[PDB]
DNA sequence: TGTCGTCAGGATTCCAGGCAGTTCG
DNA sequence: CGAACTGCCTGGAATCCTGACGACA
């Protein structure tokens, strides 16, 4: 097998670079967020051999409840927010409650919910014809925050308006920046097994140093500054015993190595963001602060390559870029009906009204707890980043751009047995500036026809 | 490979034999013509054991070839668990891989095991400069280390020019054991600079559980220099231990 | 046979260690057993079933209520944390002793991901670290 | 409010450490320029314990204030189990309320305790009827009180002009300790009229768990009166116990 | 229903207490 | 001649080790 440590091209001198002042930098880090005196301090009073897992779980949904409690506090629209437990006192008036969502009951009669809260639970019964019957019927089913209008009863809390963390359609616009500026998003590389893309990938490199095709690749290329990876460096270890006879490489160090002479060759001025996944050689459980310390040796070495959390909150010229990969999306085509692979963006219009990345538990992802929710989305995201389904969609929904970055390999028989079809070579160029879609790469034509 | 080595008593053996016992699980004695060593690390990775014995320790020693042989610490340690010190320790090995423990006292209890095949691998310590070197008693470590593992799990080691403390914090529960040259439980210090580290009392429980009271104790260590703690046996052997500082909170 | 034909494979094992003259190759017979025990801690980690003192059949659903509604005890969770690490050191002491790739990343993945969640540095690689003694092979070779 | 104290001899003290927090898990210390008393009640109400300290008990002993402090015997027992007799025992509080204890002699360990408040019924000591005053040893109570708890679960008490016997039994087993003058046992007696009373065996076997051997005991009762266990500590300290009688017997 | 956590009884060691061998007041 | 110095034997306090009881899915 091979090492990919003799791609080595030099970019073409006849490409212009720009050369102009490039800002940089993160706002979520785990370093100094989450670890620095929060996660390894949770309770230190214990016996010899206690567990930080029921405190960290606990206080997990806790840090959510305050968090987009908050959120719902900033938007002059809710109001008259009271506890489940503090329903007793008001007899007939109409009032505000925001809880969990335990689960979802439909009946003849109407929609029969369990919200908890922290201060109590009680069943929240809202009629089948309402207008936020939908709204609360298509949401996130076994985890989700939500907060409701109406007057308990009997027993069962009579709503009657229904409010979901959905972000604020009025927004203040973005002041336009004086020197234009692109991005690439990209995620599911794969590499280490025998169907990847690799001419796809080739192509795409020599196609990074200036080699465009058409003339309107240059002014775009030209200015281009950052490029982010989302995730699944490789095809992972450990699915299913049937990996071995695919996996080209089963060196996990020449998979770093191989992917570190791969990414090598992206110009200096070209800023790299490495996100860490749940099939490399890392934390599998999500939040991902970043790799390991023995195989991550030659990506450590690199200065170019920036190995960024998952998720990473990156403000580039005043935008947040939440950068992530997620598994909501099956759980949402999954679970809630009407959703599919193919239209994985209408399945991402729903995490993006819920300000989190994966409510769902159960899902083929582990979920560590930590005593402070990070995957709450508290500021306004100018850029919602996904994928896990190979298939790129654009679609904008209350002024926020939504996009999906797609694959680098082939259909393999585990992607045809479950019936989904993969769309590799995609390269959605993106602007930093406008916020939006500007153009869309695809070398479909070097890959398999889907 | 036959050899045979006399040691008198069997009581201030078993105390090496308790306290490797207590700090690693599985090592084989390497036996060499100037005595006894063994450069070993648990294997859960909470102390390093470095055992130097000379010849000179041993009442009689004879050796025929220099060679390793593997002694389980849990059997070897019952059977010096009774063993009065006033016994005489028989080591022998003949042609076959068998380990013949001969008693002289008041009755002679002439003993066999077997010999497993260790793998362990000889492997060395480097030397570089720690410039925070005491000697201290080892009864004032008993005393010290057993009362502040109970506050705190953390202790924190600081020696300055003729000063020597080591405090220990916690939640509520505050603790230092301050020394200096003029007092009765540390007999020399030869500190150079301004030392500072923070190491586990939960591994320093059970590493001074088999000292003695009346053994001098010298510890070496730095900033973020690991930690070291060597003592003699009979003014000749020599027993250093070292450990990894914490590097967690 | 978790007692005679264990230590049936902990024997026969060792012979064919022997018989190979100390060049293993990789191979599956534990790592059949090491691959349930994959999937199993990443499988209950995310579960977290929530079961009370009282009630023992009335599971409670994975998000966290604060204590169990029907009945006035602690709720005790199963997130295969502390069963599986009786297994672990059983092949782990094996596979640490020798040095073999492609199965490197598996055996360590697993207690780094058991560090990183309920979160010693050591001074070197002597208890058979291939992370660091490997590691540093790579680099002084760069 | 800060304030200095020295107590030589921690090992002394620990017995009364042991004894006091044996029954009650925390302690009320009454701090008073003239000396420092304790009274802490049982939770079941069934023994009052009041320790009686003057000042010329303790050789350094500097008073600001006197005030009332709280002190966790929970952790303190702990502070003390380590303590030996030769060294020096300080008890220095500052201006929060926290507890240094400076513990000097071979080796220097301060300790940092949080003063928390301690929640005791007030019960004083009113002027009883007290008619049966002997004096016993600390052996003598221990087997007095384990030979009476092998043979039933309560005690009776009859002290006559010249004698104090404790008689016991539950159904068949029949305990009867007799004490006189020509042993050891009986060295002063003060009985005026025969009394008798009725106690429990448990919290007896608890009290005298903390005390020692050699530690003489004043035990007073009167008829169906409550008990007053008082002992002099250095001739000048003095312990008060208060029991409560049981219907039984 | 097996297995893990925890408490009380027995065994162990150093120190206090008590007992041999020798010499000068 | 007889107790102190020196050295040594034994019980008591602190410590360590082990068996039995109560709880959980
Ligand atoms: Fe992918
Ligand atoms: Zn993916
Ligand atoms: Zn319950």
């Amino acid at each position: 097998y091979s090492t990919y440590s003799d791609l080595v091209i030099a970019p073409k001198e006849g490409f212009h670079y720009r050369a102009k002042e490039i800002p940089d930098e993160w706002e979520l880090a785990f370093d100094v967020k989450n670890v620095k005196f929060e996660v390894p301090k949770v309770k230190n009073a214990q016996s010899k051999e206690g567990e930080v897992i029921i405190q960290a779980y606990s206080s997990y949904f806790k840090s959510r409840l305050k968090k987009m409690r908050r959120i719902f506090r900033e938007n002059p629209e809710i109001g008259t927010i009271v506890d489940i437990a503090k329903l007793s006192y008001v007899r007939e008036d109409d009032v505000t409650i925001i809880g969990l969502v335990n689960e979802k009951r439909e009946t003849r009669k109407g929609y029969l919910f369990e919200i908890e809260d922290a201060t109590g639970r009680i069943k929240v019964f809202i009629g089948s014809d309402k207008e936020g019957a939908n709204e609360a019927y298509s949401t996130i089913m076994p985890d989700s925050v939500v907060a409701f209008r109406g007057t308990p009863g009997k027993g069962i809390f009579f709503a009657n308006r229904v409010f979901l963390p959905d972000v604020p359609k009025f927004k203040r616009s973005k002041p336009p920046l004086e020197e234009k500026v692109y991005a690439i998003l990209l995620s599911d590389i794969h590499v280490g097994s025998n169907k990847f893309c690799e001419e796809a990938f080739i192509k795409f490199l020599e196609w990074l140093n200036g080699e465009v095709n058409s003339r309107t690749e240059e002014e775009l290329v030209s200015r281009i500054k950052y490029i982010i990876i989302g995730g699944d460096v490789v095809d992972g270890v450990g699915i299913y015993p049937g990996q071995y006879n695919e996996l080209a490489i089963p060196d996990i160090f020449d998979q770093y190595e191989a992917l570190a002479n791969l990414l090598k060759q992206v110009p200096d001025h070209i800023t790299m963001f490495i996100g860490p996944g749940n099939h490399d050689a890392a934390r599998t459980a999500l939040p991902q602060p970043g790799f390991y310390e023995e195989y991550a040796k030659p990506l450590y070495k690199l200065k170019n390559a920036v190995i960024i959390s998952n998720p990473a909150v990156i403000r580039l010229h005043g935008r947040d870029f939440l950068v992530a990969h997620g598994r909501g999306i099956e759980d949402v085509v999954d679970f809630v009906p009407n959703r599919s692979h193919h239209r994985p963006a209408e399945a991402m219009v729903e995490l993006l009204k819920l300000r989190h990345i994966a409510p769902t538990f159960g899902n083929k992802v582990p979920i560590a707890p930590d005593p402070e929710d990070t995957l709450v989305i508290e500021s306004v995201p100018d850029l919602f980043q996904a994928g896990h389904v190979h298939v790129m969609q654009y679609k904008t929904y209350n002024g926020v751009f939504v996009i999906n970055t797609g694959t680098w390999q082939a259909q393999t028989e585990f992607q045809k047995m479950v019936n989904i079809i993969p769309t590799p070579a995609r390269v959605p160029i993106i602007d930093v500036e406008t916020a939006r879609l500007r153009a869309v790469v695809r070398f479909d034509q070097f890959c398999e026809g889907v | 490979m036959p050899f045979e080595v006399v040691f008198d008593g069997a009581k201030e053996f078993a105390d090496l034999i308790a306290t490797a016992s207590n700090l690693i699980d599985e090592a084989a004695f390497k036996f060499t013509e100037e005595g006894i060593s063994m450069r070993a690390m648990d294997p859960s990775r909470v102390v390093l054991i470095d055992l130097n014995l000379p010849e000179s320790i041993f009442s009689k020693y004879e050796v025929e070839e220099p060679e390793t042989i593997g002694i389980n610490m849990d059997q070897f340690k019952k059977i010096l668990k009774r063993g009065k010190a006033k016994d005489t320790l028989i080591l022998r090995k003949g042609d076959e891989n068998f380990l013949e423990i001969t008693f002289e006292g008041t009755a002679k209890r002439t003993f066999r095991l077997p010999l497993i095949d260790v793998e362990e691998l000889e492997l060395e310590l480097p030397e570089l400069p720690f410039t925070a070197k005491v000697v201290l008693l080892g009864e004032v470590l008993k005393e010290g280390i057993k009362d502040a593992s109970l506050v705190s799990d953390a202790i924190k080691f600081i020696a300055k020019e003729n000063e020597f403390t080591m405090k220990a914090e916690g939640e509520t529960n505050e603790v230092e054991i301050r020394l200096t040259l003029e007092d009765e439980g540390l007999l020399d210090l030869e500190v150079e600079e301004e030392t500072k580290s923070a190491y586990g009392i939960r591994y320093l429980s059970d590493m001074v559980k088999g000292i003695g009271k009346a053994d001098e104790v010298i510890l070496r260590f730095g900033n973020e220099m690991p930690l070291q703690m060597e003592y003699m046996i009979r003014d000749e052997g020599r027993l250093t231990f070292l450990l990894a500082p914490r590097v967690e909170e | 046979g978790d007692m005679e034909e264990k230590v049936a494979r902990q024997l026969a094992l060792a012979e064919r260690i022997r018989a190979v003259d100390e060049h293993h190759v990789a191979e599956t017979i534990i790592n059949s057993h090491l691959v349930p025990d994959l999937r199993g801690n990443l499988r209950s980690f995310t579960r977290q079933e929530f079961r009370c003192v009282k009630c023992n059949t009335k599971y409670r659903r994975p998000p966290l209520t604060g204590k169990c509604p029907k009945c006035g005890g602690k709720i005790v969770l199963t997130v295969s944390k502390g069963a599986i690490e009786k297994y672990l050191p059983t092949a782990k002491m094996l596979v640490t002793k020798y040095r073999v790739k492609d199965y490197t990343r598996q055996r360590i993945c697993i207690t780094e991901k058991d560090i990183k969640t309920l979160f010693q540095r050591t001074l070197m690689g002597f208890s058979a670290d291939i992370c660091e003694k490997m590691v540093k092979e790579r680099t002084g070779h760069s």
